[PDB]
């Protein structure tokens, strides 16, 4: 898989 | 919203709290999510086995970039907040009053009260504990801000009308039209309004 | 008074710098609307004007009938108001009544001549 | 009293009056006005001004009346002020009798009128 | 001399100095505060006559409270100087105060500091997951390496890619600029044009 | 401390400007509560009618202060701001 | 732990020495006790004449006076100097006469409105007068190389700095691209 | 805010380069993607990042399009022209030093563009200066309009901010001590 940041940010969304 | 527009946003951010006389509305939230960023790019760089490669330098060059920003722009709070530590509790409080926006986010307000009991103690060690009953009380200096000058830029399309003083008659006020392309030089507190809604870009 | 040019003496040399003249034609734009604007809808009765090539009356007739009365044209005067678009009566003098009046005052506010 | 070096030479003193004379000119002063608002409060403010002439005593008394016949008044619970500037070059005209004061600002309700003590 | 004339020495001493902080004057701060004490008991004296409804003088009431207002804020003006002079040292090159200067402060003034830095450490922790070292970045980023020359027998140093460097008296190394700016901070190494 | 009465008290000193502040707007006025500029404008015979007013007032050389209003309050401040001067020069302050 | 609210410049060191300057003052006689010229300005008897005693005071101790008194105009701000300040200051030397002019001005105005409001304006309209005659030549001398702004007043000298200091800025980000 | 943070912002432009490496996948930056590089075929990345791969060797640049010398003279004859200052491309003194240092293999009439753009650079410095010593003679109002400044050029003038605090100070004095 390649790393992208918006996967990252949907991530912390999904923390916060 | 995408990191690239969180990144843009951050930027004109921290223009103009570097131009500002005082303390506007505190942006932690973009700060937190370009440090999560940068963590987790740091860690997607650590699991590749090459690093001699033009990628490699290309990304650690944009997160150098990116930490220079926030930590630039949380260095200009500390050393605005460090001036006068009661008078920025005393703004906070006021704009919560009136039901407006956050002027300190939690762990400035946190520090900003630890700041002012540690500098509470040296004034009252030194010299307060000595005076006479009647002047033991701990001075606070009133804001400064009254006759200050920027240079600003008219960004949005319909900004309308701006009141300043009367030079010829201090007992009123004269009204300016701001065209959306220009510059002026005029005082902040005219201007104040606006650049915390963002439709001017001070320089 | 008199103004028209082949009615005049050697009247006195006079020189008035731009300013003087500028801010009095702007008084004149004021008070000459002031003047028709009390005659036209008002109980003010009559007044005169007079000007270089011309001479004029505004009066009315005894809830009443406005006329209006020019004298001394010539054929290039009579021609030149109706190339600004008054049109009136002709009996050298004219008459003009009701609302062709309107005209005549716009061509007299306006004109060149 | 009649300059002989200025921006004034050889012109005359000025003469004013509130009832016709010979070579007398009819004048009015100019008249401007302004909405200010502000900090969305409900305190929207709105100014009237007048200039350019010499502000006769009779003037104050008429624009009274205007606001009075306006009922500008009607919450008096939010007056409404006035000012006149520039009246110390002037210094002296009011002490020579019980009938008049000096002032510089007022506010206008319906039931009085109210100075500071100057 | 006049009541105050003790006071704005305080000043004086304070506005002839720049930068270099002189020793604290424990003693000229001492006698400010018993003139401020005889004053304070004159005015009593008054005041009790006042209250007991004996003959007095009112008049000397205003100057001499004008008098101690005037001597307290001189003193808290050389006391919040010194202070600034203090705080400024906090991010200047390491966060340490040098041993000449501490030699020069008072035990409350070293308080201050403690307290000043314990506060700064504590707000940085906070700053994303693993705190953030707000002596970085003190400037925009130039470049990604950086040449420098190594003025001491430091030893083994390791970089944040895992790579051993020898850092040792008289060489020169090229290096990642993040990893080594708090030792150029700290004296250990200089920049090479 | 605070002066008052019924009526405004005179006083005889001649001024160079007036300003007034109200919370409450004016006639011409009341289509618009943004921050700006507003021409102060007249309507009809309002002019004329309170010059009327004014020269009823001091025909006899003194102030009658029993003449009757006019019916448009625009008139009133018209009649307000009227005077006679002399001398004239059109573009030069007096 | 209470807190009372000061000036916005009750720290100023530069605010301090302008408050301990002292002008030339007179006061009636009889009218205030003969103790306070021993009291406060340490001086054992009072010079005195027809028209009262004559003395120096400071000016943190001429705002509590509310007692009467009377004040006369020190050497710089005399009238004739007004005149000769108010024809052309443009390359006057205003540290020789006061490091604290405009800020000692402005003490002096503020004392002398309740004697004298002619005299308080007139030397209120002198300053501004005089400030305006002087910034461009301030702000055009920064850009020089060789200034080093001896004549300025202590107000004067916080433009001249910046001024300095942006000049210093600019040239040395042009010097990078030899 | 100072001439490096100016610069710091004007290296945020996007600018055209042709590669001499090539690449498979995009690059994707925070700022956004940028790839993929194919050798001789141009692209837009920022400015940045254009000077990085130049030091490498790994790309070519190309000049922007107001560095001709016939769109330089038409600026300069506008800005002679005009009594205030004329409008310039963003950026433009900072990317021309930058492009100058770092670049300077790749612009083309490399002596002829720096003399123009050292012409507009000190006529437009005279018309500042000329405006800032007009005003200060001023005491009716605290207001100017400087249409067309640049960021690098409203920085270097910040001793006129200074000097309008100080004058308002006595300006309310006198107000403050007119009679009433």
């Amino acid at each position: 898989e390649h790393y992208n940041p918006r996967n990252r940010l949907k991530t912390q969304i999904k923390r916060r | 919203t995408t990191p690239e527009e969180v990144l843009r946003k951050m930027t004109a951010t921290w223009q103009n709290e570097l131009c500002a006389p005082c303390l506007l509305p505190t942006q932690m939230e973009l700060v937190e999510i370009l440090l999560d960023q940068i963590q987790g790019m740091e860690e997607n760089i650590g699991k590749q086995t090459d690093k001699m490669q033009l990628r490699i330098s290309v990304h650690r060059v944009e997160l150098q970039r990116i930490g220079f920003i926030t930590s630039d722009y949380v260095r200009c709070r500390l050393q605005k907040i460090e001036s006068n530590p009661h008078d920025a509790i005393d703004q906070h409080k006021k704009r919560k009053e009136e039901g407006k926006s956050d002027l300190l986010s939690e762990s400035e307000m946190k520090f900003a009260e630890e700041y002012a009991l540690a500098e509470s103690n040296l004034f009252q060690k030194t010299v307060l504990e000595f005076m006479p009953a009647a002047l033991k009380k701990m001075p606070v200096p009133r804001g400064d801000h009254d006759d200050v000058m920027v240079y600003a830029k008219v960004t949005s399309d319909d900004v309308g009308n701006v009141a300043i003083p009367d030079w010829q008659d201090l007992n009123g006020e004269v009204i300016l039209e701001m065209e959306p392309e220009s510059c002026h030089l005029i005082p902040f507190e005219s201007v104040h309004q606006l650049v915390e809604d963002g439709n001017i870009q001070l320089m | 008074y008199p103004r028209i040019t082949a009615e005049q003496e050697n009247v006195s040399r006079v020189s008035l710098a731009p300013l003087v003249t500028s801010t009095m034609l702007e008084q004149w734009q004021e008070c000459y609307a002031e003047l028709y604007s009390s005659y036209k809808k008002g109980q003010r009765g009559s007044f005169y004007v007079a000007t270089a090539v011309c001479n004029v009356l505004f009066t009315k007739m005894p809830g009443q009938k406005l006329v209006a009365v020019i004298t001394h044209t010539t054929s290039a005067i009579r021609e030149h108001l109706r190339s600004q678009g008054v049109d009136f009566e002709a009996p050298q003098c004219l008459v003009v009544h009701g609302s062709k009046i309107h005209a005549l005052f716009n061509a007299l506010m306006d004109s060149d001549v | 009293v009649h300059e002989k070096t200025g921006p004034y030479t050889k012109i005359p003193p000025t003469l004013i009056a509130t009832s016709p004379f010979l070579y007398g000119q009819l004048l009015s002063l100019t008249k401007s006005s302004n909405i200010f608002a502000k900090a969305g409060t409900k305190c929207t403010e709105y100014e009237l001004k007048l200039e350019n002439g010499p502000v006769l005593p009779h003037c104050a008394k008429m624009m009274t009346q205007f606001i009075r016949s306006t009922n500008m008044c009607s919450t008096e619970e939010k007056p409404v002020t006035m000012q006149v500037m520039d009246r110390h070059t002037s210094q002296g005209m009011s002490d020579w009798t019980e009938t008049a004061t000096n002032w510089n600002t007022v506010t206008i309700a319906e039931n009085c009128v109210k100075w500071t003590k100057n | 001399g006049g009541v105050a004339d003790k006071a704005l020495q305080l000043v004086l001493e304070m506005k002839r100095n720049p930068d270099v902080l002189p020793p604290y004057n424990t003693e000229l701060v001492r006698q400010c505060y018993q003139k401020i004490d005889e004053l304070f008991q004159k005015n009593a004296a008054v005041v009790e006559k006042i209250r007991a409804g004996l003959p007095h003088d009112s008049t000397l009431l205003q100057p001499r409270l004008a008098a101690m207002c005037h001597i307290r804020r001189c003193m808290m003006a050389y006391v919040n100087e010194r202070k600034n002079r203090i705080r400024s040292f906090r991010w200047k090159y390491g966060g340490a105060l040098p041993a000449s200067v501490r030699n020069a402060l008072c035990d409350a003034e070293i308080q201050f500091f403690n307290e000043y830095s314990s506060t700064l450490a504590r707000f940085q922790s906070n700053l994303g997951e693993g705190g953030v070292n707000l002596l970085l970045h003190s400037a925009p980023p130039k470049s990604l390496f950086v040449q420098v020359r190594a003025l001491e027998d430091y030893g083994e140093f390791e970089t944040s890619d895992g790579t051993q460097v020898q850092l040792s008296k008289d060489s020169l190394h090229s290096l990642p600029r993040q990893d080594c700016e708090m030792l150029i901070r700290q004296g250990v190494l200089e920049l090479v044009h | 401390a605070q002066e008052s009465a019924e009526d405004l008290p005179t006083d005889l000193r001649i001024g160079s400007k007036m300003r007034i502040v109200s919370k409450v707007s004016f006639p011409w006025m009341n289509t618009r509560k943004s921050t700006g500029n507003v021409i102060v404008k007249f309507q009809t015979n309002d002019r004329f009618d309170g010059m009327q007013y004014f020269n009823k007032t001091f025909l006899n050389g003194y102030e009658d202060p029993t003449v009757p209003l006019p019916v448009s309050p625009m008139s009133i401040l018209e009649a307000a701001s009227l005077f006679y001067q002399f001398p004239v020069i059109p573009g030069l302050k007096m | 732990f209470e807190i009372q609210r000061v000036e916005s410049k009750f720290f100023d060191l530069d605010d301090i020495i302008a408050k301990s300057d002292s002008t030339s003052c007179t006061f009636e006689i009889g009218d205030l006790n003969p103790d306070f010229f021993q009291e406060m300005l340490g001086v054992s008897k009072p010079t005195q004449n027809a028209d009262g005693y004559g003395v120096d005071a400071p000016y943190w101790l001429l705002e509590s006076v509310r007692s009467s008194f009377s004040i006369q105009l020190p050497k710089a701000y005399s009238v004739n100097m007004q005149n000769v300040l108010n024809a052309d200051s443009k390359k006057l030397n205003l540290s020789g006469l006061q490091q604290h002019f405009y800020g000692n001005g402005m003490q002096l105005c503020r004392l002398m409105k309740g004697e004298n409001p002619d005299g308080a304006l007139s030397l209120a309209r002198c300053l501004v007068s005089t400030l305006t005659q002087r910034l461009g030549e301030i702000v055009s001398t920064a850009t020089h190389l060789q200034s080093k702004g001896e004549k300025f007043d202590s107000l004067e000298t916080k433009v001249f700095l910046e001024g300095k200091r942006c000049k210093e800025d600019i040239d040395t980000w042009l010097r990078q691209d030899n | 805010m100072n001439a490096e943070r100016c610069e710091f912002i004007a290296g945020n432009s996007l600018i055209e380069v042709i590669p001499s490496i090539s690449d498979d996948r995009p690059i994707h930056l925070i700022s956004g993607d940028i790839g993929p590089f194919e050798a001789g075929v141009p692209c837009r990345i920022p400015v940045w990042t254009a000077i990085l791969m130049k030091r490498k060797h790994n790309c070519k640049v190309v000049a922007p399009q107001w560095m001709d010398v016939d769109e330089l003279k038409k600026i300069l004859t506008s800005e002679t022209e005009s009594q205030g200052l004329a409008k310039l491309p963003d950026h433009f003194f900072e990317i021309s030093h930058m492009l100058v240092r770092d670049a300077r293999e790749d612009i083309f009439e490399v002596e002829a563009v720096k003399s123009l753009v050292q012409d507009i650079y000190d006529r437009r410095d005279a018309k500042l200066r000329s405006s800032a010593i007009e005003f200060l003679r001023q005491n009716q109002t605290c207001h100017a309009q400087l249409d067309n400044v640049q960021l690098i050029e409203a920085s270097s003038a910040r001793a006129t901010l200074e000097a309008c605090r100080q004058m308002g100070a006595v300006v309310r004095n006198k107000h403050e001590s007119t009679p009433l």
